[PDB]
């Protein structure tokens, strides 16, 4: 009935609903692009990062610096949370994790809030969040900078810096990255769940991961407590992908549906884009220069590494090495090769006869992709300059992609080619912009768009729909967009950061069940329909009702009826008094009585209590309980 | 007699029977009677 | 109201595992093994317990397989093809995967170490895997309306 | 040609009935009845010619004829006023107007948001439509239109409200006694929101159906099929209670001649 | 509730010493019917007072008008409706402002229709509620009772109290004084607000409202429809059904205005005014509405003409617009109509006419597209405004 | 009046007697009123007051504690047994009779 | 056992008055092929209705003052009985459920006194304990 939503980000979302007796926590979500604001950690301290100019202001000076007029901080980055201090999440009972990018900032909830529930998740998801928490703590932890920077989090003193840092939101709320320990303490809190596994929550309340089709354990949930389900589909997919497509057809019957993580730049088609990122690079590669493929170790860099094997084939290219530096390179490859029956029918059937999954298992056997921990190793020996890596954080804020950038930046030979959509391409660019690089942003995001999820809502037809404000506008940079919006005929209700929604979806009838035993004893009885009477004790373990074995009535006595059917039915000596619109009724025994009012009845007893009971029961002859 | 309408109920909407079952006898049945 | 079990094989005896499940109307197939030793018209269950010259499909709505060895597994291209059963039949996925190349190992044995006026072959065992549906760990999947 | 009967009347333009006619007002009901009509009206209705032109006492052809196709719920959703209110010539009148400059056979879709309001007290004109047994002076003349036409019920008033004051049964025997064509739809009690479109449902899948039928003589060896299904089509009643079945006794026999 | 009818039947100046025993019995019956009826009518009108800080502190109700009486048909006066309504409302018993003392008599003038289930009980109940300004009455007629009523209502500082403002509230609810309960509204405001005690607190408070909604049916029972107007709008900012919340008191105070507005259509008055109150109000309550309704167009066709500044070109009352344009024809009686100020063009007449050729007829098809457009809003805003700029039809009709 | 509400002024009235724990009246104060709460029907609530009665208590509570061993929430249960347990670790020397209690919750 | 829904308000109700010897009543309404477990209210509400109740007026064999015969006899529920809701007013009265007793003046009938004892069928026990030592039971 309630949904606390804990962060504005659409694609990032934590949301909490007390529902029945249980508050779920839908996803964690970690801003990431709070980092953008910082100066990039670099794996050796660069000259040009280092002598950049200070910011001017009348008063500091050292917190903040300046380079070609964006203004950042030299401090190490920052993670914008969920709101922690909305709802207290010692409350919190169980945290379901749809995707592994949603899977971050658990470590936050999990050790720093007092949080003592379960966590539900895939063991793909798992296992690849474990990889990105591995990777990001390693980035952060590699070279450390100090946090010295906090008087620009100042309420007075951020309101007079530039745009990109007067906009930032919720900045006293930023905390620097978790440290391992957390990590590996998070992660024990888990419990691996597989597709469509019905979850019981105290017997309460019932969770099953559906599979959503956008990534490796990629999953969306659906809470029912047998009457009212609630439906939470996070970031989706219906095209040609490698996991098993959207299990739509679950997502039927849903009073509330709860929707998340739709693509951002909905005018791109990933097709299209894919295709014209592979062009460039092969453009570049051509003309002997590098190219640098920011990414994450294993988000849509499988795709991407699958048409760039076909295409270099085609385009004469297999000369040039394919490297993909990360600390976490080879479990990433590895993970994506052993979760094959977590994949679609056309890619799970390489299972019957021996064949991997995934094709660069022949790009390394071929010797085309190298895949390494970091630069200092092997890579260093084995580099050639026409290269091709894919490698570093995409926010370009830490990683190798900082040491590229910074290598590479200077000539115009080589380029940068953006692919994950969820960092502004121009904003992570910001610390570098004086380079002569050629940089091309072709994001692909396999999400689901505005038409997608238009078709799925009238596919659905859910109740009432919930997302972030975002979607039920167009985006600011085209504001005249009117299909890409959410169009429902219930009006899409929204929420935005700190935002609490009172749904409308409170129901009556919770379910019981009733033993045999008592059921014997239970007779019905024929109304104007069936109906019957229990009368029982209640006995609840678990939440879970049970009916043990140990005013109204209702009827047509009308007033002519009343007078002649029960006249004489054992009694003598009855006379009835001309009573306006009915009849009173009589005896001289004890002058005991009995008067009928409109759709009513009831019997008088004076100084007697013998015939009484009879006399009630004559008249339950044809009295029923309607 | 709740008891008694809803197990009518769902002993009227049922599927057809084993040959062997109905052939058995004292709840046990000769396989492979053929050889 | 009545759960009815009723295994026509290994019932006292381990081989050829193949357990019918009458429990509210739905009448299932819990194995389809086969048993070893026996030389011919007992490696297989006894099928015509089950309305013989008739279409089985009719009578059991799910086929459950419990893993790929052949005392669970082992019966099931000649029951499915054979005597004509098209329903679903339920295995995970190793299962899936391993229990063809051990029927086509014993197809071998059969056909070269002894006879085989009375087995199947590669073509019937293929056959029958068109009919698998693969079940993951923990997957309640909903072989019928009321069925799980 | 054909003329939608549309009220003349200043409240059309205003929402119906004394409180309410049926769930949100006349905009909910035009668009709820051009979504569940829109595909039997682009496949069923594109040659009926109907303008939304404004009236001043009854509906008369003096716009150029059109062919609207998906334009019947705009008809009624924020269509124009005009300043005059007559209420005589609303239903009587426009009836005479289809009766005789466009006849009793001709395809008219009279669908629109209409008041049909009587009056507050001994005013009640129910001889529009049922002039065979209310208002007997006028039997003689034209009234009540005995000719085909498009069904027109005004379900506005709820029958248990309306008894109160006795004045039940003149907002009821509106839609029941307009020349009884085949049923009477006439719905009394509370309005629902699917009651919008329960009036443009009734033709929702009654365009086409399949059937199964052969015409042959006696054997023949090049007797020719009938894939499509035609109209629905009945010489006697005992012959033809259920849908048509074949016998085993073909025989061909009798002249040809024209 | 009847017992009272038993001890006021003896000599009410009796004699101290020669019948000392039933003046003893007189006083002590008094004294506890008038408990009776205090502690009745703090439960039933002062939740909130009554309550502790540690209680529930509910939302408090209050007692309106028996407007639903002469809306029904057994008080069906076709003669009194205009000038009567104070009479039938008081009695004319209760002249002087009586604190924790009810001086009326309506109690056997008339009676409560109420149901089975309207009510608690339709025979205790009902008659419990309806004789307490008779049993306060028989009460004040023995001298000893009504000195300790006097006694009490001045030692316990009646407006303070809460029993004795709970029932000085419903005295002037049923007298008709509308200043008496203005001013327990504005002393329940402060006195909720600055108490330690749980309760309503602020301007927003339950039993101020309640208080405000029961002046403004005493002054629409008093005749001032104006003040009761502008008591219900500030509101808004024997028996009758009305809910205990503060939220449910915004709606019910149009019924008094509209009671009234049916009594003087229905009279031998032609305010067209009220006519156009009646069929605002006409949505409020159906098919009780509809008598209201008729009247409306009976006063309209009598007076054959309409004073407003705006009834159809903006206050978008869906009711009021119908009625509107079936009145605008000959079904009104064939009067002139006046949404806008001096304009409308002629509807009356004969529908075969041209005025305007599209001046007229835009300007009436504009402002049926803005009432359309603002439809969904509510009335009281459209009803406030109309109050507020038409206020010279509203005095009018007043008197 | 709502669960939320009350489970939070619960945790408030947690977090100001664990700051005053050398006062006496204060505590028994607040023990007797989460005695007086411990009955609501939301197990949040019945958690917080066995939070209170676990963390506050004089060293009867054992058996008020004891007796929610056989709640229906398993939740409840966990509440109630880490309550026993924190006033054992407070110092509490436990009854014999919680052994068969929580033999039966293994 | 048999799948049934419960109306969230009998439930609440069911551990409202029940949660420290307790009982459920209720009925059940197996209309639409479905089975609905509802109060009597809801049960009303569904869709016949002719209530059936006790009100009756027992003449009390107790000759006594007018205070004895109203304000003693109506104390006589916290004798023995159990299981019956207590809620205090001033005024004087007992009003456990659908049980009222302060009725009228004690003999309005030309006869002794006559007071009138109202129950329902699910709080039988006290009306029928009061009619039957108000019938004889209370002598002068
Ligand atoms: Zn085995």
């Amino acid at each position: 009935m309630k949904l606390y939503c804990l962060s504005g980000h659409p694609t990032l979302p934590c949301n909490v609903l007390k529902f029945k007796s249980t508050t779920i926590m839908l996803d964690c979500g970690l801003d990431m692009t709070s980092t953008l604001n910082f100066l990039p950690l670099p794996l050796v301290q660069s000259p040009r990062l280092s002598n950049l100019p200070g910011w001017s202001l009348k008063d500091l000076d050292k917190e903040l610096k300046e380079c070609s007029g964006h203004v950042f901080v030299d401090s190490v980055p920052e993670f914008c949370l969920p709101e922690t201090e909305l709802i207290d999440l010692s409350t919190v009972d169980v945290i379901l994790i749809s995707n592994y990018h949603c899977m971050m900032a658990l470590p936050y909830i999990t050790e720093h809030t007092g949080f003592t529930g379960t966590v539900y998740a895939t063991e793909p998801t798992v296992q690849i969040g474990r990889l990105l928490m591995e990777e990001l703590v390693n980035f952060i932890e590699r070279v450390p900078k100090a946090q010295s920077a906090s008087l620009w989090k100042n309420k007075d003193i951020q309101r007079l810096l530039p745009s990109p840092l007067k906009d930032a939101v919720e900045v006293s709320t930023w905390r620097r990255c978790y440290t391992m320990q957390e990590v590996n303490s998070a992660l024990s809190k888990i419990q691996l769940v597989g597709y469509s596994q019905k979850i019981e929550l105290f017997g309460a309340v019932q969770v099953t991961p559906l599979s959503s089709g956008y990534a490796l354990g990629s999953s969306n949930w659906i809470i029912q407590s047998h009457y009212e389900k609630v439906s939470y589909v996070s970031g989706s997919s219906l095209l040609t992908t490698h996991p098993q497509p959207m299990d739509q057809a679950s997502l039927k019957n849903s009073d509330v549906l709860v929707l998340t993580g739709l693509t951002q730049i909905p005018t791109a088609n990933p097709d299209g884009m894919v295709g014209e990122f592979c062009s460039n690079l092969a453009l570049t590669v051509r003309n002997g220069g590098n190219v640098l493929v920011p990414c994450y170790p294993s988000g849509v860099i499988y795709d991407l590494l699958e048409c760039l094997y076909q295409y270099i084939d085609s385009a004469g290219l297999s000369s040039v090495p394919l490297y993909f530096i990360s600390p976490v390179a080879n479990s990433s490859l590895e993970f994506s090769q052993i979760f094959a029956e977590w994949l679609c029918h056309n890619k799970q059937s390489k299972v019957y006869l021996p064949e991997p999954p995934f094709p660069h298992a022949e790009l390394i056997q071929t010797n085309k992709l190298k895949h390494y921990p970091s630069i200092h190793g092997d890579f260093s020996n084995d580099f050639r300059q026409p290269c091709v890596v894919f490698t570093g954080h995409p926010s370009l804020r830490f990683g190798d992609v900082v040491h590229f950038m910074e290598l590479w930046g200077k000539s115009s030979l080589n380029t940068v080619i953006f692919t994950e959509p969820d960092f502004s391409y121009l904003e992570a660019l910001a610390p570098y912009q004086p380079l002569a690089m050629k940089c091309i942003y072709c994001p692909i995001d396999t999400r689901l768009n505005f038409i997608q999820v238009s078709k799925l809502l009238k596919e659905v037809q859910p109740l009432h729909v919930v997302c972030p404000e975002q979607y039920t506008q167009p985006p600011p940079a085209q504001s005249h967009r009117m299909d890409l919006m959410i169009d429902c005929q219930p009006p899409a209700m929204s929420y935005r950061r700190a935002e609490v929604l009172a749904l409308p979806f409170k129901r009556r009838y919770e379910k019981i069940e009733i033993m045999p035993e008592l059921a014997d004893s239970l007779v019905p009885m024929e109304i104007k329909i069936s109906l019957a009477t229990v009368s029982a004790v209640l006995h609840t373990k678990d939440n879970k009702h049970l009916l043990q074995p140990p005013p109204l009535l209702s009827g047509s006595i009308p007033v002519e009826q009343f007078v002649q059917t029960l006249e004489k039915h054992g009694f003598s000596d009855i006379k009835v008094e001309d009573t306006a619109k009915g009849h009173i009724v009589l005896l001289q025994e004890a002058e005991t009585l009995i008067q009928i009012e409109e759709d009513s009845t009831h019997i008088i007893c004076d100084n007697d209590e013998m015939l009484r009971v009879r006399l009630r029961d004559l008249v339950l002859k044809f009295l029923q309980k309607f | 007699s709740l008891w008694s309408n809803r197990i009518n109920t769902a002993n009227s909407r049922k599927h057809q029977e084993f040959a062997g079952r109905l052939n058995s006898v004292n709840n046990r049945a000769e396989l492979y009677q053929h050889l | 109201p009545e759960i009815r079990v009723t295994p026509l094989g290994a019932g006292q005896d381990v081989g050829r595992s193949c357990i019918l499940v009458s429990i509210a109307g739905k009448n299932v197939m819990l194995d389809c093994g086969m048993h070893m030793g026996f030389n011919d018209d007992r490696r297989f269950p006894d099928f015509s317990y089950i309305t013989q010259n008739g279409r089985l499909t009719d009578f059991l709505d799910c086929v459950i397989i419990s893993h790929f060895h052949l005392d669970h597994c082992g019966a099931l291209p000649y029951f499915s093809e054979m005597v004509g059963y098209d329903g679903p039949i339920y295995m995970t996925h190793p299962t899936q995967a391993i229990c063809p190349i051990l029927l086509e190992d014993y197809r071998k044995i059969a056909v070269d170490k002894k006879g085989e006026a009375n087995f199947f072959t590669s073509q019937m065992i293929k056959d029958c895997m068109k009919k698998v549906v693969a079940v993951h760990l923990h997957q309640t999947v909903q072989v019928d309306d009321e069925l799980e | 040609p054909t003329v939608v009967v549309m009220d003349v009347s200043l409240s059309m333009t205003r929402p119906v009935s004394i409180e309410g006619s049926e769930e949100y007002q006349r905009k909910h009901l035009a668009a709820h009845g051009l979504t569940m009509l829109f595909e039997h009206m682009a496949t069923n209705y594109k040659l009926e010619f109907t303008a939304l032109v404004v009236f001043s006492s009854l509906w008369e052809l003096m716009v150029p004829f059109t062919r609207d196709y998906n334009t019947l719920q705009e008809a009624l959703s924020n269509m124009d006023d005009y300043d005059k209110t007559c209420l005589e010539s609303a239903l009587v009148g426009v009836c005479n107007i289809v009766q005789q400059e466009w006849g009793g056979a001709i395809p008219c879709q009279v669908v629109l948001v209409t008041d049909g309001c009587l009056g507050i007290g001994r005013g009640s004109l129910r001889h529009s439509l049922a002039t065979q047994n209310q208002r007997s002076e006028s039997n003689r003349f034209p009234l009540p239109f005995p000719f085909p036409s498009k069904l027109y019920i005004m379900c506005m008033a709820n029958l248990e409200e309306l008894q109160s004051t006795d004045s039940l049964e003149c907002l009821e025997r509106l839609i029941d006694l307009n020349n009884g064509e085949g049923q009477i739809f006439t719905i009394d009690g509370p309005l629902c929101l699917k009651n919008v479109q329960s009036m443009f449902g009734k033709l929702i899948d009654l365009a086409y159906t399949p059937f199964h039928a052969v015409l042959k003589c006696g054997h023949l060896t090049a007797d020719v099929q009938v894939f499509p299904r035609p109209e629905p089509f009945v010489v006697d009643e005992e012959i033809d209670p259920i849908p048509k079945v074949i016998n085993t006794d073909l025989e061909i026999v009798g002249f040809i001649d024209i | 509730l009847h017992r009272m009818k038993d001890l006021c039947r003896y000599m009410n100046n009796f004699d101290s010493e020669a019948h000392a025993k039933y003046k003893n019995q007189v006083v002590y019956s008094t004294m506890l019917v008038f408990f009776k009826n205090a502690f009745q009518y703090v439960n039933s009108i002062q939740p909130s007072l009554f309550q502790g800080p540690n209680a529930p502190s509910q939302v408090p109700l209050v007692l309106l008008e028996d407007v639903s009486n002469v809306y029904g048909d057994v008080e069906i006066d076709r003669n009194k409706h205009i000038h009567k309504k104070r009479k039938l409302a008081e009695g004319r018993e209760k002249t002087m402002s009586s604190d924790d003392e009810d001086c009326s008599a309506k109690g056997r003038n008339r009676h409560i229709v109420v149901n089975k289930a309207e009510l608690a009980n339709s025979t205790e109940v009902l008659e419990s509620f309806k004789l307490a300004r008779e049993s306060w009455e028989l009460l004040y007629s023995l001298e000893f009772l009504d000195k300790e009523f006097t006694r009490i209502c001045l030692a316990w500082k009646t407006d303070t109290w809460l029993w004795l403002r709970i029932f000085l509230t419903d005295m002037i609810i049923y007298q008709g004084q509308y200043k008496k309960a203005i001013a327990s509204l504005h002393h329940l405001a402060a006195l909720q607000g600055s108490i330690s005690q749980p309760q309503i607190t602020g301007q927003g408070t339950l039993e101020h409202q309640r208080a405000l909604i029961q002046l403004a049916t005493c002054h629409f029972a008093l005749g001032e429809y104006r003040m009761t107007c502008e008591k219900v709008l500030d509101l808004m900012c024997d028996l009758k059904l009305l809910p205990c919340t503060s939220k449910a008191i915004m709606p019910y105070c149009l019924h008094l205005m509209l009671a009234c507005f049916k009594l003087r259509a229905f009279t031998d008055n032609r305010d067209d005014m009220a006519l156009g109150h009646v069929i605002v109000l006409l949505q409020q309550e159906w098919p009780r509405g509809e008598n209201l309704f008729l009247k409306a167009v009976n006063k309209i066709c009598q007076q054959g003409n309409f004073q407003y500044e705006n009834f159809f070109n903006y206050v978008t009352n869906i009711d009021m617009l119908e009625e509107f344009a079936y009145l605008r024809t000959q079904e009104g009686g064939k009067i002139h109509l006046e949404l806008l100020p001096n304009q409308g063009m002629l509807i009356k007449h004969h529908t075969v006419t041209r005025g305007i050729t599209k001046g007229v007829k835009e300007d009436f098809r504009l402002a049926m597209e803005r009432q359309v457009s603002r439809c969904g809003e509510n009335l009281m805003v459209v009803l406030h405004r109309f109050c507020i700029n038409e206020k010279i039809l509203l005095l009018q009709t007043l008197t | 009046k709502s669960h939320q509400v009350l489970a939070q002024l619960l945790d408030t009235l947690l977090a100001i007697g664990t700051k005053l724990p050398e006062n006496q009246a204060i505590q028994m104060r607040l023990v007797d009123v989460a005695c007086k709460h411990l009955t609501d029907t939301s197990h949040g609530v019945r958690n917080k007051c066995l939070q209170l009665l676990g963390n506050l208590g004089s060293l009867d509570v054992q058996k008020i504690i004891g007796d929610y061993f056989s709640d229906q929430d398993p939740r409840v249960r966990t509440a109630a047994i880490k309550a026993m347990l924190q006033l054992h670790e407070r110092g509490l020397k436990l009854h014999q009779t919680i052994y068969n209690q929580a033999c039966k919750l293994l | 056992s048999i799948p049934v829904g419960i109306s969230l308000g009998l439930l609440k109700r069911e551990m409202a008055q029940g949660l420290l010897p307790r009982l459920l009543h209720g009925t059940l309404i197996m209309k639409d092929s479905n089975f609905r477990l509802v109060s009597s209210e809801q049960a009303l509400k569904e869709l016949a209705e002719h209530q059936l109740r006790f009100t009756c007026r027992v003449h009390l064999h107790d000759t006594r003052k007018e205070q004895e015969t109203a304000l003693r006899v109506y104390s006589h529920l916290k004798s023995v009985l159990k299981d019956h809701c207590v809620q205090h007013l001033p005024d004087g009265s007992v009003t456990v459920e659908s049980v009222l007793l302060q009725a009228a003046a004690p003999s309005e009938d030309p006869g002794t006194k006559v007071l009138l004892v109202s129950w329902t069928y699910q709080d039988e026990e006290l009306g029928s304990f009061l009619t039957s030592l108000l019938k004889k039971g209370l002598p002068q």
